[PDB]
């Protein structure tokens, strides 16, 4: 019990920092960009997909952290449910966006003029996949008697796992993946023609930001795994919750991180 | 009330964005050499136009206009590159070459402005070197790199004499500037015909060096 | 004799110094010394203007005050209702480079040109409801820096050629033609009364022109680098020169000699455009980092700044009843202020 | 030759500027200072005027 | 913990 | 500047016809188009209104649904689509070309007409005496009066004169109650206060005789006046 008072001090720290940073980038962008360019249109969505993680699921964080029982209701937990994951597939979809762009501009450098179209209509589909993948929160979550819960929903558990998986898929892999692609494109282009300098940052950009999102989503995810493959990992409590608290705070981690990686 | 002004203002906006739209595409460059140089016969004031794979390119020779040159060419500060042509096989005017590259490359306006240089007139330096044909500048301390790649069949003095030109060149090139622009030498003739290739491969270069950074990379 | 023709120069130039030193018996600043400053002027942006795409290189403002016609390297003029911010008119150029416009007096016509060295007259006022090229003025060897109607007849022209030129639209030939300067005229004034007219050129020199004669009368030989912009004071009594070096000055034409020297240190940034207002108490330059200055014209203390534009502010006008001041920058945005 | 035609108009350019009149700088400041106070209540700049006269605000 | 880990408050 | 008209005839009531103009000698794409008809032996009466781009159409109450307005730019004509007919259609129709813009003469040019025969809030504009016995060589003033004042906001007096000479089209004398249009002679004026409107001729002429219109271009729903018949 102790865990959790620690953790719902983290979160609203968390919820400070990542409000200071997001608000200050998204001021700063009228400074280091002041001529309007696809890149600010890039940051901003990606602001924009932040804030509304830092205002949306950190508030359940805290709320659900004390109030062990989600006092609000049925519908309330679909819809809240749903908006949490909207706003982290937004997170994603939005990182793979910039990746793509960021690809796209240094393998096929004439394009830049068209990037400014290109790219708005990729963040369109990014942001409405994101809330076309989020309906099913709607459906599987269901309020039981003595929180709110999946349980109640699926038949059957492989039904339950797969679902996991699904969202694993939709998550981390496919963007974890979509980064490496862009960046050792981009690694391998650039190598293969100053331009030293310049992929020696490109190595260190390239390299912080995967291992960033790497050890941001890995340890939520490995417990993920872990539970959605063998729940018995908690009927016979082996995971303390002091781990799992202090785990699953590395997914807001990459709230706060990703305006000072993609902003500088 | 005149709602109707406001719609013809409407109108004329949106016949402005399709223009700007149709020449967004456009990659424009500017072309400045002597005289002696081989200026014109280059692409196969005044507009020259051309396409490689696709990407227009849109060529201006200035002409009839100043010398100083400064008061135009700030007209020119957002083109992709500025193609200058110098005639190799002309010795003594080599240092006037020289020279207007010094000032073309340290000008304020062209401070982010890549040059493109074409050593023209390649076959009569070949024929210079002929003994005749000595070298003016100080010319006895080079000899070639190790890292040189002649062109097969080519005598020795030839390959020295285009490379300490070259050299010449890109030293007068580096020199000053910080980094923000580079210059790309080539050596072409009269009869060579792969110089548009050689202009868009070095604007392709141009585009990914200016995204390097726009991105921060 | 080239000996004695040099010896015979330099004697006149030292009669000339000796003739404005001995003329130069107090200065401006300290006649001036007793009177009230103006103030901190602040100037907002009423307006922008933001059909450009490429960078404005020359604006001018009617005569009425109101529709005010900018020149844009996209190849295409606008002639705006300021107003009401809606285009009047876009015309579409052959040349796309531009230097230079000028509205007439009359508002019927508007002139062009630039690196074509061709100055092109076009007609507003047609019964087919487009604007047509009116004309093409085509005598000049270098590039058109700026030009200047005189009435719906005569239009006087300034190009690189180092020569300046009056001519008649009618007849498109070149009625008169100044070949003073030595170096490339990079700017001119009209008088109030059109009588004559101040020229601005590389060879850090200004030069006074009769229209009528055909001949110099006058040349101001302060500066230090070239002059980009010339503007006449509102009495036709003198004028004020924006150069590269940082500096703008006042010359008188009666005493024949600079008067002040409108400088600061932080400004090491040459003056692109030159504006009087309506008093003649501010004299507006616009400069290179990409921001306006507003003088007293009389103190020489700074009164104020415009600072709206992110690039090159290009041209700087006022209107005839003073009212607003318009400054076009290379960010393809104009901006008027009051 | 042309050297000499060269020099001969500047110098008689120079001649011409010579005889011109000038009059003493002090006149030339009195007379801005004067037109600058004569016409100070008609500039809309220096003296902002009303929003209500005003035409763009 | 878009998922269900336990009821343990998410 | 040419602006023909085609079309007309009879018609029974109830029918349908497309009128059409074919203008040459102007940029027509960059011009609006009015549609206006004057019944026989009466006064001027706007019908429709198309403007450039094909983007903003108006049209008169006694006309609205039965007529549409169409315009091709790329073969520059103008049809005006009558479906219903009856006998108040019965009139000279003519096709008035108006550009807007700051300081432009809307209403300038006017066609030639074609026949066409059938077997509250509005501003009222009134000119006072159905005629004016003239003599040449003197002065003459025509007076308007509107039930709303024509002056707005911005300044702008929208009020336009026209002079209809016996068996011609109208043609504009001054369009701001004020500006005299191009290729007018200078001895019309015109002046007033808002509400009450005189055009005055100078000295007569031979030109002159003809009947007077006003016109208000305040609300689109635009209004003429009975004019004054200059005759002698």
């Amino acid at each position: 019990s102790t865990a959790a008072k620690i953790r719902v001090a983290i979160t609203c720290v968390l919820f400070i920092f990542s409000a200071c940073f997001n608000i200050a980038a998204l001021w700063t962008i009228t400074y280091k960009y002041k001529k309007k360019s696809h890149i600010r249109i890039l940051i901003i969505n990606l602001v924009a997909a932040d804030l509304f993680i830092t205002l949306v699921v950190m508030p359940l964080d805290a709320v659900w952290n004390v109030t062990l029982q989600w006092y609000a209701g049925d519908l309330a937990c679909r819809v809240l449910m749903f908006l949490k994951l909207a706003a982290m597939y937004s997170s994603a979809f939005v990182t793979v966006v910039i990746s793509l762009d960021r690809q796209a501009a240094i393998l096929n450098p004439l394009g830049i003029g068209d990037a400014k179209k290109k790219n708005k209509i990729m963040l369109c589909v990014a942001w409405f996949l994101s809330y076309l993948l989020a309906i099913p929160q709607l459906f599987v979550f269901h309020t039981v008697s003595r929180q709110c819960a999946t349980v109640g929903s699926f038949q059957a558990h492989w039904q339950e796992t797969i679902y996991n998986m699904f969202t694993f898929f939709c998550l981390f892999l496919l963007p974890l993946l979509i980064m490496v692609s862009c960046y050792t494109r981009i690694l391998m282009e650039i190598s293969h023609k100053n331009i030293p300098r310049a992929r020696m940052r490109t190595l260190k950009m390239s390299l912080v930001i995967v291992l960033t999102f790497i050890v941001c989503w890995t340890p939520y995810y490995l417990l993920g795994i872990w539970y959605w493959f063998s729940p018995e990992m908690l009927t016979e409590e082996k995971v303390p919750p002091s781990l799992s608290h202090i785990l699953f705070l590395f997914g807001l981690l990459n709230t706060c991180l990703d305006p000072i990686i993609y902003g500088l | 009330e005149d709602k109707a002004a406001a719609e013809r203002s409407k109108m004329i906006d949106k016949n402005l964005r399709e223009d700007g739209e149709k020449a967004r595409r456009t990659l424009r460059l500017l072309l400045l050499g002597a005289d002696n140089s081989g200026k014109s016969t280059i692409v196969k004031i005044f507009e020259t136009k051309f396409q490689v794979d696709k990407v227009n390119f849109h060529m201006f020779d200035v002409g009839g206009q100043r010398d100083e040159r400064r008061k135009w060419i700030q007209c020119f500060n957002d083109v992709t590159a500025i193609i200058f042509v110098v005639d190799s096989s002309d010795y003594n005017r080599l240092q006037e070459a020289l020279n207007d590259f010094k000032s073309i490359w340290n000008n304020r306006w062209l401070r982010t402005i890549s040059v493109i240089l074409f050593l023209n007139k390649q076959d009569l330096l070949a024929e210079k070197v002929s003994k005749i044909e000595d070298y003016f500048p100080e010319f006895a301390r080079y000899t070639t790199p190790e890292d040189a790649t002649p062109e097969p069949g080519e005598d020795p003095r030839v390959t020295r004499a285009k490379y300490f030109i070259r050299k010449e060149f890109v030293d007068i090139s580096t020199a000053s500037g910080d980094g923000r622009h580079i210059c790309y030498p080539h050596f072409t003739c009269a009869v060579d015909t792969e110089n548009a290739r050689r202009i868009f491969n070095d604007c392709k270069d141009i585009i990914l060096q200016m995204n390097l950074r726009e991105y921060n990379l | 004799e080239l000996d004695q023709l040099r010896q015979e120069a330099e004697q006149l130039k030292n009669q000339i110094r000796d003739a404005r030193k001995a003329c130069a018996d107090a200065t401006l600043s300290q006649i001036t010394n007793n009177i009230d400053p103006v103030g901190r002027i602040q100037m907002r942006t009423r307006r922008t203007l933001r059909g450009h795409l490429a960078k404005i290189y020359a604006m001018h403002w009617g005569t009425d005050s109101r529709l005010l016609v900018s020149a844009s390297q996209d190849g295409k003029l606008i002639i705006w209702d300021s107003y009401t911010t809606n285009k009047v008119h876009a015309i579409p150029l052959r040349s796309s480079w531009v230097m230079t416009c000028a509205y007439a007096p009359s508002g019927n016509y508007v002139a062009c040109g630039g690196l074509d060295n061709i100055c092109s007259i076009y007609n507003l006022k047609t019964r087919e409801g487009n604007v047509r090229v009116s004309r093409e003025l085509a005598g000049h060897t270098g590039y058109l820096s700026c030009c200047r109607f005189l009435d719906d007849n005569q239009i006087v022209t300034s190009s690189g050629d180092t020569t300046c030129a009056l001519w008649d639209i009618e007849t498109g030939q070149q009625t008169t033609t100044f070949t003073g300067h030595t170096g490339d005229v990079m700017s001119l004034s009209l008088a109030p009364d059109t009588r004559l007219f101040v020229s601005g050129a590389c060879d850090a020199s200004a030069k006074l022109w009769d229209v009528r004669e055909g001949m110099c009368r006058q040349t101001f030989t302060g500066h230090e680098s070239d002059i980009n912009a010339i503007c006449f004071f509102p009495n036709g009594n003198a004028f004020a020169t924006g150069s590269d070096d940082a500096t703008c000055r006042l010359f008188d034409l009666r005493a024949d000699q600079e008067l002040m020297t409108y400088s600061h240190d932080n400004i090491i940034c040459g003056i692109t455009s030159v504006s009087f207002s309506k008093s003649g108490r501010l004299l507006l330059a616009g400069y290179d980092d990409f921001n306006c200055n507003v003088w007293d014209a009389l103190k020489a203390d700074r009164a104020g700044v415009l600072a709206g534009h992110d690039n090159r502010v290009s041209c700087l006008g006022v209107t005839d009843d003073g009212m607003a001041v318009a400054t076009g920058s290379w960010d393809s945005f104009l901006k008027i202020w009051n | 030759t042309a050297s000499i035609a060269q020099a001969r108009k500047l110098v008689e350019q120079l001649k011409m500027e010579a005889n011109i009149d000038r009059i003493k700088v002090s006149k030339a400041a009195a007379d801005l200072m004067a037109y600058c106070e004569a016409h100070a209540k008609e500039d809309p700049l220096l003296t902002p005027v009303p929003a209500s006269e005003n035409p763009f605000r | 913990q878009h998922w269900s880990y336990g009821l343990r408050p998410g | 500047v040419q602006l023909v008209e085609s079309g007309g005839g009879l018609v029974q009531p109830g029918g349908s016809r497309k009128l059409s103009c074919s203008a040459s000698g102007f940029a027509f794409s960059s011009f609006g188009m009015h549609w206006v008809r004057q019944a026989p032996e009466k006064g001027l009466e706007w019908v429709a209104y198309i403007s450039s781009g094909s983007g903003t159409i108006y049209y008169a109450d006694t006309v609205k649904g039965r007529f549409t307005i169409s315009r091709d730019d790329p073969k520059n004509t103008l049809f005006l689509q009558m479906t219903s007919l009856r006998s108040e259609d019965t009139a000279m129709y003519y096709c008035v070309r108006s550009i807007y813009y700051y300081g432009s003469s809307p209403f300038d040019f006017w066609g030639q007409g074609t026949t066409l025969t059938v077997s509250s809030a509005d501003i009222v504009m009134t000119q006072a005496t159905s005629s004016v016995p003239v003599t040449p060589g003197e002065s003459v003033s025509i007076s308007c009066r509107s039930s709303k004042s024509l002056l707005h906001s911005n300044g702008n007096t929208y009020l336009y004169w026209f002079l209809q000479r016996p068996g011609q089209s109208p043609q504009l004398l001054i369009y701001r109650m004020s500006n005299l249009a191009s290729g007018v002679p200078d001895r019309f004026s015109g002046s007033g206060s808002g509400t009450a409107f005189t055009l005055t001729i100078s000295r007569l002429e031979a030109e002159d005789v003809g009947v007077y219109y006003c016109m208000q271009h305040l609300e689109y729903p635009l209004t003429f006046g009975a004019g004054t018949k200059l005759e002698l």
